[PDB]
């Protein structure tokens, strides 16, 4: 409202736009042909006009979009275009399904009715759908900041009531030692992941303080999680649905986790609910008894108590509760009680970013990941911190060493502000923060991931860092997250294939060559096991095509080599063969079986002029390095072609795209960009000082381009290839992206999700200046110089010599 | 200087800094406090609780933004008008600004209550002119156990301390002994603690904090505690995992943290006639005190002995002698600084003509299933690419010397190198302890060279279990550990995961030398030389009291390769040996 008063001549401009585009709409509707459309003289230039009143109009109206933002706490998480869009569609309604992911933790999409009038429930990105007790109605006509905090509240409530139906039935569930697997089935797809974790949680916290009140009661206690256990197992053995497989993986993981700590508490002789030994482990507590719905639900550990936020959070992933993770939980949670940020560190790979973000989703908080670069100035710092303050969110700040010593220390102020207002909460609550007064949520945490001496990063400030408490993380338990994952991906010999895939991965890392691209860490040994379980997925259907025992130590292998075997060099080959000869005895090996795609790539290979090879010809390296490449598209994200300047580095992977183009039909687009040619700034984007404006950068204008997908992006195929050298200046801006988060962070605050259907790649050289964090998060293909022989480019320059003649039958 | 100037002319610098005085009286208004601190200690809370103290008010700006330097401005304009305090830290990043702020400061005369602290890191970049300027103030860590603890009751407010129950003097002193302690232990690095931890004011103010509310959740008002209601176990676990422990790296140093958390926090239950430590070995033991009462505590720490050995700390009594013969002849140094004030290309040529003749040449010993075999192939071969390239660029330094060919821009750059007598970028191939300089590295060069060689001689001739192997001589040593596991597995067709270690003095390995202990018949005893050279070790790989030691690449002990389990006598102690730092190195 208002609007005519604040601004008047962008009004006068709007009216002006307006009448154009009436005389617009009356001369296109007149004639619906679109010759006759065109038939006009003067369109294109009207056009013209129109866009650039249109992006002036634009440009000059952005001082709402602060006002806007204060209203509705979610509001500061989306840029300014966006924002403009949601708050012009805010009648259109079904527009804003596809700009909840930034404003909501795991709410991708509300439901609505035919009607358009009342909001039914809300959806995750994984199908799950939440049901609300009593839906929000659009009828009475209220504002978008009044729905959306009363949509917000009644997900809270909903939430909240469907886990307090769920502890229940479990507790009518756990009163007997026998358990039936059609009513456990049935109830975990009754509800949602979260909520079945949550109340298995609080399940077994009840039971064993009910057996510590009192020997026996925690030898049924622990005998009860080994029979919900062993029918967890026998569940997940046989053939499951996508979003029920996960729900029972997160069950498995969280019930070994319990069994563990169950096991440990009976080890010890332990009398009392008051010793340490059980106060140091997480707690769940529940009262039905209490009225406000919300606080029904109180999280504890060693004199820390928190309450649920009950922040909607899909399905996402459970990581494995190893002994570091809660030594990690314990060290936080104790910060977070004395009201304290929190600072893990170590070397990457370690599990810092995602234990910070599985403690919030834990606690039911929402969690936000920023990589943070020397552009992250005391504006952009302040901007992040407010909107934080208003939503009562996490910040999960990853390399927050590299971030300007100066800034650093500025940062430092408002830092220790949000601590003393914290403080204060603690015992109209208002802190200031960039000469403002803001209020602050008691749900407040901020989190710092660092990685002491990278790549000559800077260091924090004495009075920053008194106020993080510190944390070192170096070893995680390899051993027990591959022993959990692999029981529940459901495997006979996972405990063996485990304890043999392990130490393989320890060995490897220190037998093989020192070369700069080599990981062999907690990313490459998860990777390797996602792809285990995919495998044998698809190993199971392709044989029940035609229960059963399948080759367990085959898959695996076959897992190892696919993802491990194309970035050795030629030498480590039978190295690593033989170390994997000598793990597994009866190993054996197998490849092939892509005849359609080999048969197609011989094809565009005689189209484009190249030489081909069936495996043992004179191509035979290049094609088999070209599958695998197309093997890690398939199971990667980002990727790097390192070898020699001379390899075919280039024409593999354009012939790849041309030839997955002609299997699947589906058109591929690449994009080369340099990113030494243009600096950083030009590359991702800059921030005016003045005007806190951002514009894109090339990177940045292209992933804009393709989420938005005015021409149809998201149908085809995008690959992005960064034709250049690696140094962590520009490509440490990209561990995000290549993270599990898969996403893009700017300074001004907006989150750029990466759509499934783009993949990165680079196309580097050498590794001799690129770290660790960034080696660790691409897949190699590792191009020997002898991969592209002379006799090929000679018969390549034969046949060009050939055919297409110089001046373009003919002389 | 005791027995001419009197005992007590440094007897000052040992308590703990009075700034109140120091700062209401000595400080003209118009000089800064400059605040100087080493790294890892900061000195804005010191300034914070003073105000506190006074009951003045503080605009603390932390300088290192426009904005921030707009705040400075117009916080040091009203305390000049007003009579307020100004307090800017971290100026150490803008001497740009930092010159017209000393300008600015003299240019302007202020109230008479005005004092404005400027707090910095110890750096170069600071101004002379502000330097000279301010009043300097340096902020290091307090030197010995007794001014650690007198510093920390004298942070730690009596009000605290006396709160009921009885019990938390004790706590509190304890606490404090325990963090002088591992404070104190940090200066003789690595022996005391295998990094540089920042173990700072922070950790000791959440420790206060947990066992305040740890006491608190235990007593109810109560006005004493029975000495087992305490909850040792909780105060050990936390300080262990989650505040202490929290910058604890290798497992070794968090056995030691472990270590003396559980010999420190038991006390018998409050029994009187504690040790804390053993100061001398012969009859020399220090006490626990039996009072109850904080002023009691505060009096015992003031009678402490002045002397001090390493002992008190659970070193061993020779950790401080290099050290401390190190500080006296640069002591001697900057005496002679202070009285002080009242072709070389043709040696060059001479030294690099010197060098080469203990490097002549290295063979290649290539298709074998032996993952010994392979792995001194590639060991050799990696050798002989390093003395290939060493061995070229000689002469190629030679001739640019003394001879015909020009000056190249690598070449240059290897002179300056090579003059300047560090080492060249390009050599730097394998691990080399802390910088060590081109002297040491071309012997150490030899000596890999001559250990490959002689491997070299043996693979031509299983032939290659019978050699003897020095660890410290190797490129890579945990391959050849792995190499020699993986080899025992093949053999023997067992499984590479159920493979553990027994070390005896059937692979041999030999240059591992000893940190403090000394070996007699596989049994482990306590001794106070430096180092002993163990003959001969040998390892043997099988599928299935006693200490656990680590081997260190190195003297700065920064590279772990493996780990040993070694018998200890029937006399001595885990706990002791753990607390001395006994540990294993490869190379001396
Ligand atoms: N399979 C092949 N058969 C024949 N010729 C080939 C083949 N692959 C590449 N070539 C030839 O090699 C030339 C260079 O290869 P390509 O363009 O892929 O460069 P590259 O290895 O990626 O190098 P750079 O890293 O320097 O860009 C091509 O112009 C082409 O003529
Ligand atoms: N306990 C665990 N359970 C499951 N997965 C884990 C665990 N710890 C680490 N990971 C995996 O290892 C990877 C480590 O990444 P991480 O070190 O968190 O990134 P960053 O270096 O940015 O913090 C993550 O992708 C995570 O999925
Ligand atoms: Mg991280
Ligand atoms: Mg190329």
């Amino acid at each position: 409202a208002d609007i005519k008063h604040l601004l008047p001549v962008e009004t006068q401009r709007f009216q002006s736009i307006s009448t154009e585009f009436l005389a617009l709409m009356k001369k296109v509707s007149k004639s619906p042909l679109v010759m006759d459309v065109l038939n006009i003289q003067g369109v294109q230039r009207s056009l013209e006009r129109l866009a650039d009143l249109l992006g002036k109009i634009q440009k000059a109206l952005g001082e709402y979009l602060e006002r806007e933002r204060s209203s509705f706490p979610r509001f500061y998480f989306v840029g300014d275009e966006d924002l403009l869009e949601i708050i012009g569609n805010s009648k259109n309604v079904a527009k804003l399904q596809k700009h909840f992911k930034k404003m909501f933790a795991g709410v991708s999409s509300i439901i609505l009715n035919e009607d358009n009038s009342v909001v039914l429930g809300i959806s995750s990105r994984e199908g799950e759908e939440v049901m609300f007790k009593t839906p929000v109605s659009i009828t009475e006509h209220p504002k978008i900041n009044e729905w959306l905090t009363l949509v917000e509240k009644e997900m809270r409530v909903t939430l909240a009531k469907l886990l307090a139906e769920s502890v229940t039935e479990v507790e009518i569930f756990g009163k007997a030692t026998s358990i039936d697997p059609n009513t456990y089935i049935t109830w975990i797809d009754k509800y949602q992941a979260q909520l079945v974790v949550l109340s298995a949680q609080i399940a077994w916290s009840e039971n064993v303080e009910t057996a510590l009140s009192s020997a026996a009661p925690l030898h049924s206690v622990l005998s009860n999680v080994e029979v919900t256990l062993n029918v967890l197992a026998d569940s997940v053995l046989m053939e499951q649905p996508p979003l029920r497989r996960r729900k029972l993986e997160h069950l498995i993981t969280e019930l070994v986790h319990q069994r563990d700590v169950t096991r440990s508490l009976i080890k010890s002789k332990i009398d009392n609910a008051k010793s340490f030994e059980w106060l140091s482990q997480m707690r769940f507590y529940f009262d039905p008894k209490q009225t406000d719905v919300l606080q029904q639900l109180s999280i504890q550990m060693a004199n820390a108590k928190f309450n649920y936020g009950f922040e909607y959070l899909g399905v996402q992933d459970k990581l494995v509760q190893t002994p570091l993770t809660d030594r990690c939980y314990l060290t936080m949670t104790q910060a977070l009680e004395a009201r304290l940020g929190g600072s893990p560190f170590g070397p990457a790979g370690t599990g810092k970013t995602e234990s910070v973000k599985a403690l919030g989703h834990q606690l039911g908080r929402f969690v936000l990941v920023f990589n943070c670069d020397e552009t992250f100035d005391f504006q952009a710092m302040g901007r992040i911190f407010v909107g934080l303050c208003q939503v009562g969110a996490w910040g999960c700040f990853d390399e927050f060493n590299r971030l300007e010593e100066r800034m650093l220390s500025a940062v430092s102020q408002q830092v220790q502000c949000i601590q003393e207002a914290l403080r204060e909460h603690s015992n109209p609550i208002t802190c200031e923060l960039l000469n403002k007064q803001v209020k602050v949520s008691p749900d407040m945490a901020i989190f710092i991931t660092m990685n002491p001496g990278y790549a000559g990063r800077s260091n924090l400030p004495d009075n920053l860092k008194k106020l993080f408490r510190s944390l070192a993380m170096t070893k995680p338990d390899r051993q027990l997250i591959a022993q959990v994952m692999l029981y529940s991906q459901g495997f006979r010999t996972a405990e063996v294939l485990a304890n043999k895939i392990v130490p393989f991965f320890k060995l490897c890392d220190e037998q093989l060559s020192s070369q700069s691209h080599y990981d062999f860490g907690l990313r490459a040994l998860k990777s390797v096991l996602v792809s285990a379980g995919n495998v044998k997925r698809e190993r199971i259907q392709k044989i029940k095509r035609e229960a059963e025992n399948l080759p367990e130590q085959e898959i695996l292998i076959q897992s190892v080599c696919e993802t491990m075997v194309p970035k050795l060099v030629a030498e480590d080959i039978p190295l690593l063969f033989s170390l994997l000869s000598d793990v597994f005895p009866g190993v054996q090996y197998h490849r092939g079986e892509m005849t359609a795609l080999r048969e197609e790539l011989k094809k565009v290979c005689q189209e484009m002029y190249l030489t081909y090879g069936d495996g043992e010809e004179v191509g035979g390296m290049w094609v088999e390095k070209v599958l695998q490449l197309y093997q890690i598209t398939q199971i990667n994200h980002g990727l790097m072609m390192v070898g020699p300047s001379g390899s075919g580095k280039s024409m593999a992977w354009r012939v790849l795209l041309k030839a997955l183009e002609r299997l699947e039909g589906v058109e591929g687009v690449a994009h080369i960009i340099d990113p030494k040619a243009i600096s950083k700034d030009h590359l991702y984007g800059t921030l005016d000082p003045n005007t806190r404006e951002w514009t894109d950068g090339l990177f940045t204008h292209v992933l804009r381009k393709i989420i938005d997908s005015v021409r149809g992006e998201l149908q085809k195929r995008q690959w992005i290839v960064f034709d250049g050298d690696v140094d962590p200046e520009w490509v440490e801006n990209l561990n995000s992206v290549l993270d599990d988060n898969k996403l893009l962070t700017l300074p001004n605050g907006e989150r750029l999700s990466l759509p499934p259907n783009v993949r990165i790649m680079f196309e580097v050289q050498d590794l001799k200046y690129a770290t660790l964090a960034t080696v660790s998060r691409c897949g190699m293909v590792w191009f020997s110089e002898d991969v592209l022989s002379t006799d090929m480019i000679f018969n390549n320059f034969l046949a060009r010599l050939r055919s297409i003649p110089l001046d373009e039958a003919s002389p | 200087v005791s027995t001419n100037l009197g005992e007590s002319f440094m007897s000052i610098m040992e308590q703990p800094l009075d700034l109140t005085h120091i700062v209401g009286t000595e400080v003209k208004p118009n000089t800064p406090v400059l605040m100087c601190s080493v790294p890892g200690y900061d000195a804005s809370g010191h300034v914070e609780d003073l105000a506190a103290e006074q009951n003045t008010q503080i605009t603390s700006i932390a300088i290192g933004s426009a904005e921030g330097f707009n705040q400075a401005d117009k916080a040091i304009n009203t305390a000049v008008k007003s009579g307020r305090w100004v307090m800017l830290k971290n100026v150490h990043l803008a001497p740009g600004w930092l010159m017209q702020l000393e300008k600015k400061l003299h240019s302007l005369q202020p109230h008479a209550c005005f004092r404005l602290f400027l707090t910095m890191e110890i750096n170069p970049k600071v101004p002379v002119n502000l330097l000279r300027a301010g009043r300097i103030f340096v902020f290091e860590p307090p030197p010995g156990v007794k001014a650690n603890m007198l510093r920390t009751f004298s942070s730690i407010p009596v009000s605290r301390i006396c709160k009921s129950p009885n019990e938390r003097a004790r706590l509190y002193f304890l606490l404090a002994w325990f963090h002088a302690i591992i404070q104190e232990r940090l200066r003789y690095a690595p022996l005391g603690w295998s990094k540089k931890y920042e173990f700072g004011e922070s950790d000791l103010r959440s420790a206060c904090d947990t066992v305040d509310t740890w006491l608190d959740d235990t007593a109810k008002g109560r006005q004493n505690i029975s000495p087992d209601k305490i909850p040792w176990s909780a105060l050990k676990t936390l300080m262990a995992q989650s505040i202490y422990g929290g910058r604890v790296d290798n497992e070794f140093d968090q056995r030691l943290l472990n270590t003396f958390l559980e010999r420190l926090f038991t006390t018998r239950s409050f029994d009187s006639e504690f040790k804390l430590a053993c100061k001398v070995d012969g009859h020399k033991d220090i006490q626990m005190p039996d009072g109850i009462r904080r002023e009691e505590f505060v009096q015992w720490v003031e009678l402490l002995p002045d002397t001090q050995t390493p002992s008190w700390l659970g070193l061993p009594n020779n950790a401080e002698r290099v050290l401390l013969t190190t500080q006296g002849v640069d002591m001697i140094s900057k005496m002679l600084k202070m009285q002080m004030l009242e072709t070389l290309h043709t040696t060059a040529s001479n030294w690099l003509h010197l060098i080469p003749q203990t490097l002549s040449h290295l063979k290649r010993t290539e298709n074998i299933k032996d993952p010994l075999f392979r792995f001194f192939e590639r060991e050799v071969k990696m050798g002989a690419k390093l003395l290939q390239d060493v061995r070229q660029d000689l002469a190629d330094v030679v001739q640019v010397c003394e001879g015909k060919k020009k000056q190249t821009n690598y070449l240059r750059t290897l002179i300056n190198e090579l003059v300047k007598g560090i080492l060249p970028r390009s050599w730097s191939h394998y691990t080399v302890p802390a910088g060590m300089t081109v002297i040491q590295w071309v012997s150490d060069f030899s000596e890999r060279i001559k250990q490959l060689q002689n491997i070299s001689l043996a693979a031509a001739s299983k032939e290659l279990k019978n050699i003897h192997v020095c660890l410290g001589g190797l490129f890579v040593p945990e391959a050849y550990i792995t190499a020699t596991r993986q080899y025992v597995a093949q053999a023997n067709s067992w499984s590479l995961e159920e493979l553990c270690l027994e070390v005896n003095v059937s692979f041999g390995v030999t240059g591992l030398k000893l940190q403090g202990a000394t070996c007699n018949n596989n049994k482990l005893s306590l001794s106070n030389a430096i180092s002993t050279a163990l003959p001969l070790t040998q390892l043997r790989w099988v599928k299935q009291s006693v200490v656990t030691l680590p081997v260190y690449l190195n003297f700065t002990r920064a590279d772990l390769i493996f780990t040993v389990d070694f018998e200890i006598a029937t006399k001595e102690d885990p706990r002791s040996f753990y607390e001395r730092g006994v540990a294993v190195l490869c190379t001396e």
